[PDB]
């Protein structure tokens, strides 16, 4: 939906961008990017915990008639080191995919809550950007930020000005 | 006027790999993978190694000429070998089930070292103090530190008495040899005796030996060997010695304070005076990142190996500026 | 997860927080005041970087190490800790008790 | 969207909730319920089947003079055991978010089906509930049940009342 | 009129544990995780174990007087010790290849105990059943049941010149001693002659022993040594006993039923009539999850073994009334 | 919402069909189907680097008096395959599912991609195809597929014929 | 008009199984498991494998007559050996550290089979080439070919003297045996002596070994034995070998050249011309896939073994007419 | 993943094209040549199927063997290299040089 990644907004991962007559500017929606991080840390706990520290792990002389047992020995080793490769290998992978899913989830998410929020009063424009039938100042521009968004304070206006549509 | 939705992008240049695509750039990852050392031996948790520099464990234990400094140590946490330490046995001879001393030695945090039998008053029919050049020392020919070499005295050779009754609260480390000389005119010089044995016994200890002569390949200029042997004494536990000749006498012995978390490295490093948490015969390190690299043998409270170049995760969104 | 932390018409005072909770060390640490909530200054981990707010004009030198693993600053006021390498005020989700 | 479950449908994971002229009550809906257990089932059996069993997993013994043997034998025991915790953990967290990402999926697929099915002859409604142009009877809401909603009868009433907005 | 639709919501109390989500609260869950058990000793599948009481392997095979109520055994399905154990080898002295015995014996599922060698006629010319304080049965003197203790008769001790042909369809285990007194006196009261020898042979097994004469710390009140040794007899195969002295030779053998899921194990537990199909040393986990936490041995087909506290799996939605 | 897939088309997985005044049958994507082949042939060449070749794992030996030696070998031997039996089972799982659902992701943002472009000048219909309300002649329809589809070019002349329905 | 979007349908029934579906029909698909072979002993990297064929490592490395044609090797990249591998050593006894032998030989990439000691002139004072009716070739007794059985000449038997220098820029991999006879008067017969003693030592070698004289079961129709040795010089040392009887003297020694990737393997296929990367028992795999489910022995470049029946992996659309 | 390869009024003349980068066996090679570009030929791995273009009219039979991974075409020109089992255009995204 959304062309590409903004570089003004600073204040989080996820935000608005807005312009009426009187400002515009950038702001991020806290409450996401809340939840979002809450998600990352829960996955860095995870992995911290599952991965048990690892204690002495000196190695083993043997004789010149132990041949057997210091292959053994070896074979374990680099079998262990094998698996334990492979699986931190995977899980990255793994954890970097649900990731990048999750934050596409949260934008279309907070896109939707926007959409829902206006109650269907402003016309979609692609792009992932909204344009509204109604002129809406910073208190509005707020309100949709809020959460608080009402829809009857605006509808006969909107209505009225969609007849030039 | 118009509102709308995006995400945060920035500078960055991180790569990160998923299942369906490589080199991917994200705007924050967090690196799991540390590979960045000090490049010192630390002390482990205040209490400082035990750095064998030329010697050995073979040369510590049986108290090789160069090996002297050594014998003021008490407590340690580790154990350092360096590539260049090849004084251990100066006599050449084979050190019975060393390999499964040294994996005793890994679980020892401490050591009192005492005189189990002294040298002026438990050996009075015999000869005390025989020397080699194999061993020489400060230009002069000597022999190890713990161990005795007893000879004839006067003529004769009476057999061997001795034994120690382990009184102290812990188990004791009791090592010896037996002498393999080269030829019939050596053994009969030395011992007067052409055949002659040597028998160990415990509660929980019994092993006779016999003496082999002939003609060896020289090594460090000897064609005689001396073998060694050990064990460890449970408390209360007695050992007795018998000898009649070939004996290479007990003088001092280890009382042993077990303890968790020691091991044995071979390390090029150098020492200084710093605390770390994990160690490795590299460096130290100083991270809480679950793996590492660096080195598989570890001593401490170290991340896992992993032979992974680099572990990156996403901790961001992707960066498509 | 979670962190500690400990005026006059003259000179600066020195104030510290330390990391408390989970393997905090992982986590990038910064601070925040209020007389509403605002940052001040923010440091990476390892202290590979170093941000600071408007008001501080690059004074205000701030540093962490290993010891008790703190972090201080100097030349009601509260700390916290992010997975972020920045300092965006979103990015922060766990505080200390303020000072 | 859907703000919360409902706690009167006495049957069945998903369903349905109705009131008109001849009363009100919940029932559930077969092919959905039947889908879900169905998918859910699949992952216990792949759980069940895919670990096998540990056949006789006895001790052993060593001597004074085998400590390097006992090290080997006790550190092949604990690094499976920490492999398979690990796997065991990783497992059960993987079909867990499935799951709940495969009813969430079940119940959205409902809701469009819904949706379709009454061809926009209906208000709709955040909370998930459609509000109806015209008289629907329980004849009505079992064909929506049904799959079966008669679009072309019911359009009649609609052409008009519709205009009521 | 309206109609919607919705899910399944009630008041549960499960919870589970996602990647992203941690402490979510469901419907309906699956414990994966088993953490209970009956505690007791079950029929592994009809057939009753082998309860070795006071004493363990070592005093069950050589035939310890204080355990004889275990000759009348015949079949098991796993051994049980017990932590109490310790009636094993009632005189000092070293089991050979102790460890060895044990691994061969955990596959085994019965046996014929037999008299492999006839104590009231196979001797003629020794005297048979020599009885030691150490092994004392009921107040009196005894000594193994398995092992015969041989010595002079009318002031000799003539050579020994035995051999047993495995006409036996199954492998026959053999087991005997030799003795290491700890003076001379004691040797020739005995056996009458100072040096002597053991020699035992077989088609796959050749071996020769010699006495050790030594004093030594008392251990049970004795100061001399008994060691033991065993072989495995392939059928058809015959083993040579020959001996000049210091032969405790053999009285009872075994004949060898192999099996599968067998094996040995160290419990408190208590014995009764039930069926099992999973055994713990702890108690039967009787149950059909994949996972459990209970203890890591077992026998039968078990669940795997996580350190795990818990498992739970979602079978059913999340639940916000 | 599609009625299963065609059997018609023969080049490329994600296709287009089309009929008017002037022609019909199939037309595939070549922009689609490309990063998906790039996408599955990433999935192959992970795997196969991920895993180890098995340089060599010939037999051992022992002694009859070494059977403790023999079991341990033979445990660390059947240990390793049960991981990597498990672990293969598992991958190929876990990839065919991110397959599956990446390529219906893929189907989803091509025709999201279509109704961008038209912007409400045809009828959506449930089974996926759009209807058009204006004439559409070959330049028309390869305007479509191509990613140049002029609104205004369509759009005003079919004003009344939506409106007469 | 009218268009529409959609995905691609085939007349291909390949299925796949997913977390949540089962036989799942899918357009395209590919197999991650390999499951067919050559089937043939094939070439490995152009040099051909030493096919022992009808004897093992025992009787190739001793030469016993029945495999004399291996002496011309010299250079190979893997051992083969077959299920009815039967003719190893050819006069009963045991082959001490065989398994140890096995395993250093498992690195060796070739030898040069040279002659220690001259039969001609390396013993003059002592009869050369005794033979064995349990090694017989061609109807008529022989012995093996790399060891010399040294017996007595006109009526005594001189000490044994001989040592040799490594001059070759290898290790030399030395056999030899110690003969058991069965009784006193064989050991009479062939050495003059009943007390007799065999000493082998080098720069890091020292053993002695003692004859044991008894009755013993008839293997290969022999009451005697012949104890097997072997030991590693190093590069520059030297070897003594001393002894006053019951020597199998050795002939010829192999020079070892080491390797890597090498290994023994027991397989029933046949030889071939063809070359590969990858072999296995049942025979050569041909294929680049990650997984396989032919054999888990592997020597070479080899796919990764597993238990699975079926490894599919989806590349395509879901298949709905 | 790379491939390599290498006309007058008579005859035919024999091209062949060769598998290059990592483990290539694996993925199935087919022909195309440009005057615009167009298929020509396609072979699956292990050699199950064959397809071909219309010119071909079931002519050129195609094959691939041992040597060096080479596939050869007999009685510009470039080879491409897919992971699906099938002729159409879109599959192919591993190009040679054209010869
Ligand atoms: C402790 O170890 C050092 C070596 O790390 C021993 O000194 C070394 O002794 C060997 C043998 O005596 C020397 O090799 C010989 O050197 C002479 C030249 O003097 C040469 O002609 C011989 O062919 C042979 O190679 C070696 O050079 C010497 N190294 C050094 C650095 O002195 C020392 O004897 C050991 N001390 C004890 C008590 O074990
Ligand atoms: C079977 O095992 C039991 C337990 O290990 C043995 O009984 C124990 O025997 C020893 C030696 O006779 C007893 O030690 C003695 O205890 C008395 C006091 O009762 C003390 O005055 C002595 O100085 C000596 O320390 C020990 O108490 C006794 N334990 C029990 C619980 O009775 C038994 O001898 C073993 N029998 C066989 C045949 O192996
Ligand atoms: C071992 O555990 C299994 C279960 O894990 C036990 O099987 C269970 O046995 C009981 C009877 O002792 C069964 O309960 C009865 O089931 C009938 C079914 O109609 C019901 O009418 C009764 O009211 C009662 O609930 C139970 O179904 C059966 N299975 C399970 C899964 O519980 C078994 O008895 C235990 N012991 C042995 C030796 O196997
Ligand atoms: C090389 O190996 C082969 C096969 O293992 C040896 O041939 C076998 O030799 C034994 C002993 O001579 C034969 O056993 C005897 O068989 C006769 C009946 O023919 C029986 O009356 C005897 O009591 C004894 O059991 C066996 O039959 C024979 N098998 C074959 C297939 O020839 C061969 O002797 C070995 N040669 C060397 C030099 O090691
Ligand atoms: C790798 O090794 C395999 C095994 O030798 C080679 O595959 C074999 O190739 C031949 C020739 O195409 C196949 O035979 C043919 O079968 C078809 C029917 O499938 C038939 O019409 C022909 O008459 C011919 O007989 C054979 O089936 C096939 N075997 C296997 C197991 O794939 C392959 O060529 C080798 N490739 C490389 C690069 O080493
Ligand atoms: C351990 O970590 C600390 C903190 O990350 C390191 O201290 C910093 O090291 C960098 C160079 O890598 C210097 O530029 C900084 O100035 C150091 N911090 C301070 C407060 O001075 C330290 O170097 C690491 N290693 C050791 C052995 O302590
Ligand atoms: C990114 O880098 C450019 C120079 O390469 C710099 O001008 C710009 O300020 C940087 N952006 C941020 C957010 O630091
Ligand atoms: C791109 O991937 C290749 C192969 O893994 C790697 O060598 C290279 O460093 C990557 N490039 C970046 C910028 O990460
Ligand atoms: C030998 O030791 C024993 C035991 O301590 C002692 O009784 C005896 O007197 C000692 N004899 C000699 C000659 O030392
Ligand atoms: C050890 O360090 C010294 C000094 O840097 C160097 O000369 C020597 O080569 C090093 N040896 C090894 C084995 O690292
Ligand atoms: C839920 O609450 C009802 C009463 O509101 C009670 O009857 C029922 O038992 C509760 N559920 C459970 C599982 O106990
Ligand atoms: C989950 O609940 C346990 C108590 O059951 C608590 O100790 C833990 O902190 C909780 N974790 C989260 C992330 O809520
Ligand atoms: C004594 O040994 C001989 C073998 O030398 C044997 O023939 C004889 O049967 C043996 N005697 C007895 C009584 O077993
Ligand atoms: C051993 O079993 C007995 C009898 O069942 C019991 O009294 C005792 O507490 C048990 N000991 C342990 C340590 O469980
Ligand atoms: C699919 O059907 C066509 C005819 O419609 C046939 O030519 C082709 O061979 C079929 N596919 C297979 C794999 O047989
Ligand atoms: C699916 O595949 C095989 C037979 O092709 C069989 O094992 C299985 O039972 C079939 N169905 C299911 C659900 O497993
Ligand atoms: C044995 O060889 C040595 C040389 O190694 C020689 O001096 C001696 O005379 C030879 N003979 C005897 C009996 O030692
Ligand atoms: C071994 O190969 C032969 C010859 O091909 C064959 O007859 C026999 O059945 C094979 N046996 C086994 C066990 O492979």
């Amino acid at each position: 939906f959304i062309e590409g990644g903004w570089t003004g907004m600073i204040d989080g991962w996820y935000g608005y961008h807005w312009q009426n007559e009187q400002g515009s500017g950038y702001a991020a929606d806290q409450k996401s990017t809340q939840n979002a991080i809450n998600g990352i840390t829960n996955i860095v706990n995870s992995v911290i915990e599952k991965m048990n520290t690892q204690f002495t792990a000196v190695g083993k002389e043997f004789n010149n008639l132990e041949k057997r047992m210091e292959n053994l020995n070896k074979k374990v080793d680099d079998g262990f080191l094998d698996i334990w490769t492979y699986n931190a290998e995977l899980l990255v992978l793994l954890i970097n995919e649900r990731t990048l899913d999750f934050h596409d989830s949260n934008v279309k998410n907070l896109y939707e809550k926007v959409k829902n929020q206006l109650r269907n009063n402003a016309k979609e424009i692609g792009n992932g950007c909204f344009e509204f039938y109604h002129k809406c100042n910073n208190e509005c521009m707020e309100s949709v930020k809020n959460g608080t968004y009402d829809y009857p304070k605006y509808s006969e206006e909107s209505k009225l000005n969609r007849e030039k549509i | 006027d118009t509102i709308c939705i995006g995400y945060h992008a920035n500078n960055s240049t991180d790569t990160v790999d998923t299942v369906l695509e490589k080199n991917v750039t994200v705007t924050h990852s967090v690196n799991l993978l540390e590979d960045s050392h000090n490049g010192k031996l630390c002390r482990l948790k205040g209490i400082a190694p035990l750095q064998l520099g030329k010697c050995n464990i073979a040369g510590w234990i049986l108290g090789n000429p160069e090996c002297e400094s050594l014998l003021s140590e008490r407590s340690w946490s580790y154990i350092v070998e360096t590539p260049n330490s090849e004084n251990g046995t100066c006599f050449p001879g084979d050190f019975i089930d060393y390999e499964e001393l040294r994996e005793q030695l890994s679980s020892v945090s401490s050591f009192e070292r005492f005189e189990i039998f002294s040298k002026e008053s438990s050996w009075p029919k015999h000869t005390t103090g025989g020397v080699t050049a194999a061993c020489s020392h400060a230009g002069k020919s000597s022999f190890y530190r713990n161990l005795l070499w007893l000879t004839e005295k006067d003529g004769s050779y009476p057999n061997l008495n001795n034994s120690y009754v382990n009184k102290k609260g812990k188990e004791v480390l009791v090592l010896w040899g037996v002498h393999h000389p080269s030829n019939i005119k050596d053994q009969q010089t030395l011992y007067q005796k052409e055949n002659a044995y040597v028998s160990v016994v415990s509660s929980n200890y019994n092993r006779r030996f016999t003496p082999e002569i002939a003609e060896r390949p020289k090594v460090r200029g000897q064609a005689g060997r001396i073998n060694y042997y050990w064990t460890l004494l449970k408390p209360g536990d007695t050992i007795m010695f018998e000898a009649n000749g070939n004996l290479i006498a007990p003088w001092y012995a280890f009382a042993l304070s077990r303890g968790f978390g020691s091991g044995i490295i071979t390390s090029n490093a150098s020492m200084h005076e710093c605390d770390t948490k994990c160690q490795t015969p590299q460096g130290a390190i100083n991270s809480s990142l679950p793996f590492q690299n660096i080195h598989p043998i570890t001593i401490g409270e170290c991340p896992k190996y992993v032979r992974s170049t680099k572990l990156r995760m996403v901790t961001g969104l992707r960066n498509i500026p | 997860v979670q962190l500690v932390e400990s005026v006059q018409p003259g000179g600066s005072l020195r104030l510290s927080c330390a990391a408390s909770g989970k393997y905090v060390n992982l986590m990038s640490l910064g601070w925040f005041r209020q007389a509403g909530l605002e940052a001040v200054a923010a440091i990476s981990f390892d202290g590979k970087k170093t941000y600071y707010a408007d008001s501080v004009k690059g004074r205000f030198t701030i540093s962490r190490d290993n010891s008790k693993n703190t972090l201080y600053l100097q030349m009601v006021y509260y700390c916290a800790a992010s997975v972020v390498d920045s300092l965006g005020v979103g990015f922060y989700s766990y505080w200390g008790q303020g000072t």
